[PDB]
RNA sequence: UACCCUCAGAAGGGAGGCGAAAUAGAGCAUGAAAUCAGUUGGCGAUCGAGCGACAGGGCAUACAAGGUCCCUUGACGAAUGACCGAGACGCGAGUCUCCAGUAAGACUCACGGGAAGCCGAUGUUCUGUCGUACGUUUUGAAAAACGAGCCAGGGAGUGUGUC
RNA sequence: GCGCUCUAAUUGGAUGGAAGCAGGGGCGAGAGCUCCUGUGGACCGAUUAGUGACGAAAAUCCUGGCCAUAGUAGCAGCGAU
């Protein structure tokens, strides 16, 4: 009658207190936008980063409000880098082979998008029968 | 006519500038403020010199303009304008909601301030805004 | 060309399209917004009307120079596009010609949508010659509705 | 001669356009205009063993 | 693209037929940007200009791909760190001792309770802070120094020989 | 260290819908990676080792397209009104 997605899309993994305090961490502090300067100006101007080189450029010279520039002090903690945000750390999957070692506590999965209908199904429930949840489920009629 | 005052000044006898400071910092605490006797408030200083300094922002201007009153209802309010953010929102906000009236058109007396008033009796170099007002030729109706 | 950029229902509903008409773009945008709320009968007279020159059509958009006409209510500007008009009264005559053929009152039926577009390029013929300037070719819309 | 074969010459200053060297009011020879010649492109006398 | 209606009409349009698909209908695969019409959301005819970045408010939001978030209380608690009161100085503003490194104190968590446009996010707008493009030339560029109308695509360390 | 072309070895995806495109979600300080919906309707990757006509906001840059300019100038001036 409605529509409700296969798999264990409720399940969370398990992370030590120290993981958990850094994740919420990355999530509380987040980061700047870190986008090209004045791309906001000119529509030819993209908003992907590019360092700013003009020798007067406000940006390079570090103005206060002309926007953040990349820097390794913003990276993220080593320990959540990378993670979804639910913490799970993920793994890309392309068949039901590749679904063999993934922890369903540790890691979760997205199945690559280039993969059928047909293909998915077979990973899918193979893959909750494992113990393990695919972030991008199909969502079926019960 | 009819404004909710939520206090009233009486400006005889006061010095202008310290009243227009107070003024304008209730104001911007919403204090609906109104002030009477304008007409009354006082300036210290040597006359002839005040008189020279109105005077002259009568004839400065040109085609764009710079209207400056002649009132004491104006010249105060005008005072008190400059104490105020008056181009910004909550800056015309404040403004807006203060009104200075000759004579006093309400009931109640007006109050003093604290440290606005002058003593007529240790005290002969200072000016009247209606006598600024009569010498810029204002027409007096108070 | 263009296509119905809205969508209607064939039972209550009828359509009529003007293809590469060669007249002023800017014409038909004033006209369109003009008569769009009108019942296609409403805007036969009016048109008319405007052909003759008793009534105005409100140039809001392309008025740089336009001398203000009097009949004009809440703007200023305006003219009498006539050539522009005499290819809405076709647009009409067609849209509401369909309308009965289909068991509807066509002049009462209400002009749910009409929108101009602007889609350049004649393009020459074999055994043709080219074209001049660059006169604007026109396509244009008309939904009518049942009221 | 890829791009080579014409005698496109620039107008040089005078008229507001860049010199470009230009035949029949088209641009051409020079690596940034299109159907101009190829700056560094791949050559037959390298050695690719 | 037959048939029918309309039209001055081998035009065009409506209806219709073919095909998986006509938004594959003739310069007909896909169909970006600049840009145009119509229209939805936000703003709006008393108000200020590098168009934003970071904060925080309004309003707006189908699903999916993100799922957080608010308040009571409590636990933990770095630097910092009191009010009141008791006594004691100072012409005075005010200070000293004690109460006390106490109460307080960011982040984080636990119990109970709440939110589903609700949290993030997105669109627009409001407020605060900062802020006169970009690249180049230059001792010094927002410059009344030089370049570009806008967008897309194109556009500049390569080969041989020798060291 | 990220990205592009094509070669090889190893290994995968696709008409149960590839590339591309439009809008949207997640990750990375970032170059960028990835997913969802729509469109599309036939191709497309990953890792490793290679290859190079490999990355643009600029050059009065080139070519094409387009907007404002504007429903504006011109369609009068001539001894042939
Ligand atoms: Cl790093
Ligand atoms: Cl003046
Ligand atoms: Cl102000
Ligand atoms: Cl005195
Ligand atoms: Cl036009
Ligand atoms: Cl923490
Ligand atoms: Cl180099
Ligand atoms: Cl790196
Ligand atoms: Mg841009
Ligand atoms: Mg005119
Ligand atoms: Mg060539
Ligand atoms: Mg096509
Ligand atoms: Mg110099
Ligand atoms: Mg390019
Ligand atoms: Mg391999
Ligand atoms: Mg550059
Ligand atoms: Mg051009
Ligand atoms: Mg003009
Ligand atoms: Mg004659
Ligand atoms: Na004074
Ligand atoms: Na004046
Ligand atoms: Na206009
Ligand atoms: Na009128
Ligand atoms: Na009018
Ligand atoms: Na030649
Ligand atoms: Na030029
Ligand atoms: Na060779
Ligand atoms: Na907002
Ligand atoms: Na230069
Ligand atoms: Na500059
Ligand atoms: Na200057
Ligand atoms: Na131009
Ligand atoms: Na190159």
């Amino acid at each position: 009658t409605e529509l409700q997605a296969r798999g264990l899309t409720e399940k969370t993994p398990d992370l030590s207190d120290e993981d958990a305090r850094l994740l919420t961490q990355r999530h509380r502090v987040g980061k700047p936008q870190f986008n090209r300067q004045d791309h906001h100006k000119k529509k030819r101007v993209s908003t992907s980063w590019r360092k700013p080189r003009g020798q007067l450029s406000k940006q390079r010279r570090g103005i206060k409000g002309k926007g953040d520039t990349v820097e390794a002090g913003f990276r993220s903690p080593t320990a959540v880098r990378g993670k979804h945000p639910s913490g799970f750390e993920e793994v890309r999957v392309h068949n039901v082979d590749d679904l063999e070692g993934v922890d369903g506590d540790t890691e979760a999965v997205r199945i690559a998008s280039k993969v059928g209908a047909r293909k998915r199904e077979r990973i899918e429930e193979e893959a909750e029968d494992a113990g393990i949840r695919v972030l991008n489920p199909t969502y079926v009629e019960v | 006519a009819e404004f909710d005052a939520d206090v009233i000044v009486d400006a005889r006898d006061c010095i202008m500038g310290r009243v227009a400071s107070q003024v304008a910092e209730q104001a911007l605490d919403g204090e609906t403020v109104a002030v009477v006797n304008a007409e009354r408030a006082v300036i210290t200083g040597r006359e002839e010199q005040i008189v020279e300094k109105y005077e002259k922002r009568v004839d400065i201007g040109n085609d764009n303009g710079y209207f400056y009153p002649k009132r004491p209802d104006g010249i105060f309010k005008r005072t008190i304008r400059g104490m105020l953010p008056h181009k910004k929102q909550r800056g015309r906000e404040a403004f807006e909601s203060v009104r200075v009236y000759l004579g006093n058109p309400y009931d109640e007396d007006g109050e003093v301030l604290d440290g606005t008033s002058l003593d007529r009796l240790s005290n002969i170099k200072f000016v009247t805004l209606g006598e600024i007002s009569e010498t810029l030729g204002a027409n007096k109706t108070w | 060309g263009i296509s119905y950029s809205v969508e209607a229902d064939p039972d209550t509903t009828a359509k009529a399209m003007l293809r590469e008409r060669q007249m002023s773009f800017k014409h038909s945008k004033a006209i369109a917004r003009e008569i769009k709320g009108k019942t296609a009968g409403e805007a036969v007279d009016y048109l008319e009307a405007v052909i003759e020159g008793d009534q105005p059509v409100p140039f809001k958009q392309h008025n740089s120079g336009v001398g203000h006409k009097s009949k004009v209510d809440g703007w200023d500007a305006g003219r009498y596009p006539e050539k522009a008009s005499k290819a809405f009264l076709d647009l009409l005559e067609n849209a509401v010609g369909n309308a009965d053929h289909q068991g509807f009152d066509g002049e009462a039926m209400t002009i749910k949508h009409v929108a101009a577009h602007k889609v350049g390029e004649r393009k020459p013929r074999a055994m043709g010659r080219a074209s001049a300037w660059n006169s604007p070719q026109v396509d244009v819309e008309l939904i009518l509705e049942e009221p | 001669y890829a791009g080579l074969r014409t005698p496109a010459e620039s107008f040089g200053s005078g008229r507001g356009q860049a010199h470009v060297p230009k035949l029949d009011g088209r641009a051409r020879r020079v690596p940034q205009a299109v159907k101009g010649r190829s700056a560094h492109p791949p050559k037959t006398e390298k050695d690719r063993s």
